[PDB]
């Protein structure tokens, strides 16, 4: 969360927490209801978001669903949607955390190495999280869409 | 390094489920504690030097340690002692803010035991000094946050002993 | 007899470089959260090799030493020495330069300064005659000055030294250039007195 | 050839504000050629060598280190 | 290295005067534009590799410089070119956030001309690459954020030329 | 400032600005209006601050103006009020910048070496900034006095 | 090459060339005739190697030529065969030089970053060099196919 | 780094000759002046900070260089100026003890002009500061010890200019 | 740093052309001379110290430079001279093995003139020492291997002069 | 051997073995019979080689057998021939190894320091290995004499 | 050698562009300040010798530099000093009229530092003399004409230092 990051910052600088970041933790504390609402709406409509985003990705980039591509077949397309499920789950975790660090710890360290191993094109995954971002911000109200799009934007930035 | 939030997310992540209502219950528990956690943290950050000097004046000053023959005799050892106490108080404040003693097990009590055995530091005097610091900060910042600091100081003592 | 100030920009430029208050060093003092460690390893790469290492590596080349640092069976200082010892640094900074240039380049990467005086260059070129480049780097990192300024867990950084009178303008002329700015050695040697 | 050393080093020279538990007590792998210099360095620092292993070394071997 | 605030403070300090109304107006201008600067910096951090690869696809691809004999020929030279363009975009983002190009001539434009002239790097082709990067990011973030990005992109192209 | 500190702290770490640092910069950007109001309050009434603080200082510490002290005589007392004016100017700079790197990076690094080379008691200078803080926080509203007293607090803390 | 590598490896060690390295250079000097024969075999039949390897690649990995893939269209397929021609040329250079420092030092260092910036799946490039290796070692005698397949093996290994 | 003895030995060795009567007379001159050199070095070691602060009080105080815009303005610059003047007095004491200015151009005057020209340090103002330091220490230790201090102070001012 | 093979490949690559018949003929010339290069390199690695000490015994011994006042006078200067001559012989062996003098002006002749001019090293005496080293090693390895050693020895003497 | 050296080279460069050094190990494997023949003939006539080389050394350099010299007396001359036995033994080990590294590990690291301790003139030992080289290459056929003389040449090069 | 007009034309020509609105605004700024430049140049041409002799009477007179041993000692050195100060005032008038300091680094500051360092001329004392000349002429021609004179006087002092 923001509190662990402020604590490791005050630890490496070997001082107490500044009143600026105490005010940051307090503002995060008061904005908990808005982030709960955002993560609530995202956990509500995860299937519709995944279905529309996967069909938009397959319409945009057909190389993955082509023969010889990565996600070819029923189980491979289902595993592709499972990976999109994991990434939307980490998006909700980072949305409720107030920080991008659980998304970093769980699903951003070695995604290039492991997708080099599996053969998955990583830019296709960046396009998938782009479509998930466009659909989820299409669902939300514009201010909350900006908040969720910050974390989605961070994920596609760490992808490509 | 995990908060109450990061430990909740971690526990829901190992078993593999999404956020359930009981996780939201723990999260709202953390927030309604966290407001007064912030005010107590500001109070401790304001008065840390007086807290440490009252802790050593309570327990360590007129004993054999601050006297000759103890491990607190020289000015080198006294400065190291005050630095050790300041670090205990600072990491207790971090654990109070995070709502989780994982930082105390991660950064404080990692190899502190064996260097305290190897340098010959008395564990009992340190534990007395930490408990004196505990009720000093309890009388300073209040009752409920005094209990908050109390379980984290007790976590440091249990990892030390 | 106050007149209004002209030459404002020459009063802003007036200074030791502000980078010494705006470059932050790197203690590996937690060792238990992995983004902390990844940023420390990236800073070690960028500080020894002076650039981003990624366009010089066919694959992730130092995964053995990075994984050993992840367990902390090794320390950061031996990781720095192992970065100096293997073949990318030797094909980067030892091959296109003589011994009297790799002396000041290796002082610039590891000790974070220029050589002090003539006896330092004499003993370092003696090591570069008797033994390897890797033994020269091992003489640098296991020296006392490395452990006194940086220590075991800290990545070396750009030092701004005073008291050897040669040391500051040589360090500034060394660090002010980019890599492969020119082929010239910034000090050849010190003239005798 | 490589040693495993657990060693404790106290800073008798000056107090250091930052946390130095990793600097004071540590276990590291040390190459055999660097071990004489490193052991001499730990002597001069005042730190006491606590445990020497050489699990990697295969000692008593003339050929192959 | 100084933003608009630090340069205003440095001017008022080199004067020795207090902050008068013109300095207050300059800081009010920066504090009005700062939210737009923040949002443009987030949008540029989103699409670093896309802006770089679209700049190469506009200018440098399918020309003579990627053919044999060009300075962008080999894979080492291609990777170093992508690295240089990522540097230009990153430091233009920093100078956009600060609102002052002091970081550009402190840390990009310092020895860049002499480095490129010693290596044999074409300065006109990299100026065209930075101009296409500017055109792509101004298509990305809009009119006025694209303009306040393009002023520092033009600063980099002017110091390079 | 805040932006310099965030940029440098992300710069050593070889990463971009984290979103928590970004909302820190955003909150400082929004609070800049109140910072400029505190700066106009401190700037417009500098005469009364310096005069009343010098009066209360020489009332509190009369030995430095007695023969034998540093600030004895006409020009020495004028230089003493000039040094107090310097520190109030640095207080205004630190109020605007949102951090103490103007104050520390201009007039607090070698302050002990300078005032030891001049023969000046530094505790009496801390009392001068204490009286300046008393007059200045007696001049404002509550939160404005707290925000200015943070930087006054940093100056007196960096003295001793 | 071999001579460069031996000279550099003796050069860092501050010693002359050891006699074992010298008979290494001598054996490479004697085997240079067979190296030049393998190089003429690879050079003279480059048209059929590139054509048949592109055919077998697009048969094996049809998604990169399908709409949505990288090498879709006339000029994109021409650039794909040009990249395969580049890698066969580097194979010939590495065959003559007796070591992979031409291949690595020209076209294998930042290959991941370049093909990441172009949007190219690197596994399909490894399949392209695999089909080039199949056609090339189908074109020679046994030991000649082994000696050329060593460098083809290095290229596919340096891909993944 | 060589005193009068080592320079005499180096001249007789570069000749390859033995120590003749002129070298004996030079060494007798140094062995007569050495006790005065010792007593002046003790008297200068007594009053390092006083000589430095009187040199600043004579030359650099209340001028433009301690005002805003000057190079001695900030507390960092003031502390570095006191450090530089302490260096000049310490090395002038060393060159007085050795009786040879080889340490001055070996270890002070080596890169000092280029350092001061890169930083923006005024060389004339620091030459006047060293001259006032010379005047104060010649008032301190007397006529002839002040003269044999002032020859190395003039050496530092000549190499700086 | 490039041998005959790497320079031929670099010429054909800067052309962008394939290896034509002239490049094939150049590489055939190198692949015919390589065994002689190998045997001469082994014979020179046999007698490094003997060739160096015979070069000093031919040129530099019993002259003025080993007498007092000479630059080869002291034991430190003698050891550094033997070190410099061992460097010249070692790098001439490397340039003989590569068949290209690119290593000599990359790693010997880069800052050697300015180093020797700053130290006060006589360039003519060291050129005569390298010439005597060439004469001794050409007496050692024969006519044509001595000639292909002497071309790089003459390269070092020409770049030094 | 050559395999340990190629393995530590591929380890420090953190890659697999190149097909060039795989071909080097294969050529070493095929040349095993020739090196077995060389080491066989050397282990056959070691006494004759040592006797002729020791008498040639004592004829060339009489300082070691003179009174006041190192090898004076029956036991000292016998220990001199024992050291020549150790060096010819290491020559055979390096001849059968294909590399000079067992000669380095067993008898080349501290020979200057230990002979500085015993008082042995090291250049006399270099002359002794020179005479052993001349005699052993006088015994062998010229190609095998060149191979053994490479290792002998390396030993006298590391001596002086 | 170029005024504000020629530098604006040179920028627009190196661009290859026509004169846009920013160049028109720069030339309008110069054409508004030109009458003040003309009147200040006439007033400075009135009192050349008076400004020079008042600058010497402020700074250099009655100091050590006019005493024996100073570099302004003899009548030849005094006449050359008056000549140098007349040069500085004349070229500052020229740079004020042009509105561009290109004549100063073209024709004053070109080899002036190396000339003064070869002669032994103190640079700090002549910088103080130019500063007093600036103070006197700013007292002569007023506030803003004195400022636009002092910017080129500060240019001469910065290039000299
Ligand atoms: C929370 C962090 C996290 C990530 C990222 C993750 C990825 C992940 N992706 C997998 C497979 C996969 N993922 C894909 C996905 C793709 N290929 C395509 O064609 C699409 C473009 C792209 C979808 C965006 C495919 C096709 C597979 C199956 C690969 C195979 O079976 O060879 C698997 C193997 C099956 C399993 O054990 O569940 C894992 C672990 N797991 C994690 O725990
Ligand atoms: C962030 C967590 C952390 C802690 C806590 C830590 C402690 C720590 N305490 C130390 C010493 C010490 N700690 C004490 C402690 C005490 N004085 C007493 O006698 C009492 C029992 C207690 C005072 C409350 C003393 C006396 C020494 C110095 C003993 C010596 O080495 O001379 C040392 C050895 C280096 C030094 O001299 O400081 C470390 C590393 N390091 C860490 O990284
Ligand atoms: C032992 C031989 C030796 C000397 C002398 C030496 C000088 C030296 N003086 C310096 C700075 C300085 N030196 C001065 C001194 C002056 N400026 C003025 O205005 C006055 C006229 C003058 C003092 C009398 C100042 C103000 C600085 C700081 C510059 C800055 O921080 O920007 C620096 C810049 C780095 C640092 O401060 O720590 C060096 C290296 N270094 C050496 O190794
Ligand atoms: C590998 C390429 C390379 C070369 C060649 C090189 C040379 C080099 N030779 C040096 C000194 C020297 N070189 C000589 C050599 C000579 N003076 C004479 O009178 C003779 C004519 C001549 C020998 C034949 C001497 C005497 C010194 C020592 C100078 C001194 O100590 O003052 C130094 C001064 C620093 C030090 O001794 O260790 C360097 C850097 N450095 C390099 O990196
Ligand atoms: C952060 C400020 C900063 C910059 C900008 C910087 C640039 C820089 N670019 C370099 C090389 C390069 N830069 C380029 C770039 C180009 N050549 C072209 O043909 C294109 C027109 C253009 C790219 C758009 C290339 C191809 C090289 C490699 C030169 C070589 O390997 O020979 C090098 C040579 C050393 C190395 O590659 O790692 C430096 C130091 N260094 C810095 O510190
Ligand atoms: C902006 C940061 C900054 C500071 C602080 C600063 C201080 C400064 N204070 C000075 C003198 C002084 N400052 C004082 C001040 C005091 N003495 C007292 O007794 C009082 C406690 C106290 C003030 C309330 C006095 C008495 C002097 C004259 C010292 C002397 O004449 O020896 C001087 C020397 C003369 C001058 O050039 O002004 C400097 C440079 N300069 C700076 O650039
Ligand atoms: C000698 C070392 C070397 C290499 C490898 C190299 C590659 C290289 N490949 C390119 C494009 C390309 N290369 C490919 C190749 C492929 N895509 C596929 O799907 C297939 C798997 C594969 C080939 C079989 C494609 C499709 C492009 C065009 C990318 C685009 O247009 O965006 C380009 C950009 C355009 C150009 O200037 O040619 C370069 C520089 N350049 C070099 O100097
Ligand atoms: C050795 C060659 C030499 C000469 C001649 C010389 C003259 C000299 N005369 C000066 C002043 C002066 N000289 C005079 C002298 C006179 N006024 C009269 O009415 C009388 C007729 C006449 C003397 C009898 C006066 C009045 C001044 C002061 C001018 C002033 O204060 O403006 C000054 C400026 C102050 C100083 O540093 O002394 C110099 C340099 N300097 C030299 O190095």
């Amino acid at each position: 969360s923001i509190v662990t990051k402020s604590i490791v910052n005050a630890d490496a600088e070997a001082r107490y927490l500044s009143p600026g970041e105490l005010d940051r933790i307090k503002a995060f504390v008061t904005s908990g209801e808005s982030r709960l609402r955002i993560a609530e709406t995202l956990t509500g409509s995860r299937e519709r978001i995944i279905k529309s985003a996967g069909d938009a990705l397959f319409q945009k980039r057909p190389d993955v669903v082509s023969p010889g591509g990565n996600a070819y077949g029923e189980e491979m397309t289902a595993t592709c949607l499972r990976d999109m499920d994991y990434y939307l789950r980490l998006i909700t975790y980072g949305v409720v955390a107030g920080d991008v660090t659980p998304i970093e710890e769980i699903g951003l360290v070695g995604v290039r190495e492991m997708y080099k191993s599996l053969g998955t094109p990583v830019d296709a995954v960046a396009q998938a999280v782009r479509e998930m971002k466009a659909v989820a911000t299409g669902m939300m109200s514009g201010d909350d869409a900006a908040e969720a799009g910050a974390y989605f934007d961070y994920v596609i930035g760490a992808m490509e | 390094m995990q908060d109450a939030i990061t430990s909740v997310i971690n526990s829901a992540d190992v078993q593999g489920k999404y956020l359930d209502g009981s996780a939201m219950d723990k999260l709202k528990a953390y927030f309604t504690t966290g407001a007064l956690r912030v005010r107590a943290a500001s109070t401790i950050s304001a008065n840390a030097a007086a807290i440490v000097k009252e802790a050593v004046a309570k327990s360590l000053l007129y004993s054999d340690v601050t006297r000759p023959g103890g491990n607190m005799y020289t000015t080198r050892r006294y400065a190291a002692c005050i630095r050790d106490l300041d670090y205990y108080l600072r990491y207790a404040t971090y654990a109070m803010l995070a709502g989780d003693p994982s930082i105390l097990d991660e950064r404080v009590l990692n190899g502190l035991k064996e260097t305290y055995n190897s340098l010959g530091v008395p564990v009992g005097s340190t534990v007395q000094a930490i408990q004196a610091m505990k009720e000093v900060t309890a009388g300073l910042v209040g009752a409920d946050a005094g209990r908050e600091m109390g379980v984290y100081f007790d976590y440091i003592c249990s990892g030390l002993s | 007899k106050n007149l209004p100030v002209t030459d404002v920009d020459a009063r802003l430029k007036q200074g030791v470089n502000i980078q010494r208050q705006q470059t932050k060093a790197f203690k590996l003092t937690d060792t238990f959260n992995k983004v902390e460690l990844k940023t420390a390893i990236a800073a070690a790469y960028r500080q020894i090799f002076e650039r981003d290492i990624e366009p010089y590596i066919v694959d992730a080349q130092f995964t053995a030493l990075e994984s050993k640092l992840g367990n902390r069976e090794i320390n950061m200082k031996e990781f720095i020495e192992g970065l100096g010892c293997s073949e990318l640094y030797q094909k980067e900074f030892y091959t296109p330069y003589p011994n009297t240039k790799v002396i000041e380049m290796g002082t610039k990467h590891f000790l974070g300064r220029a050589p002090l005086d003539q006896q330092e260059i004499r003993k370092y070129n003696q090591i570069l005659a008797s033994q390897g480049l890797k033994a020269f780097i091992g003489a640098m990192v296991n020296s006392m000055e490395y452990l006194d300024n940086f220590g075991e867990d800290t990545v070396p950084f750009r030092r701004f030294p005073t008291l050897p009178a040669a040391n500051f303008p040589n360090t500034e002329r060394l660090y002010n250039q980019l890599t492969k700015q020119n082929r010239d050695l910034v000090v050849p040697s010190f003239e005798p007195a | 050839r490589m040693f495993k050393i657990t060693a404790c080093v106290p800073s008798q020279s000056r107090i250091r504000t930052q946390r130095e538990l990793q600097n004071t007590y540590f276990t590291k792998l040390v190459p055999y050629d660097n071990w004489f210099r490193e052991q001499q360095r730990i002597m001069k620092m005042g730190g006491k060598i606590v445990k020497v292993q050489l699990a990697t070394g295969k000692p008593g071997t003339n050929t192959g280190l």
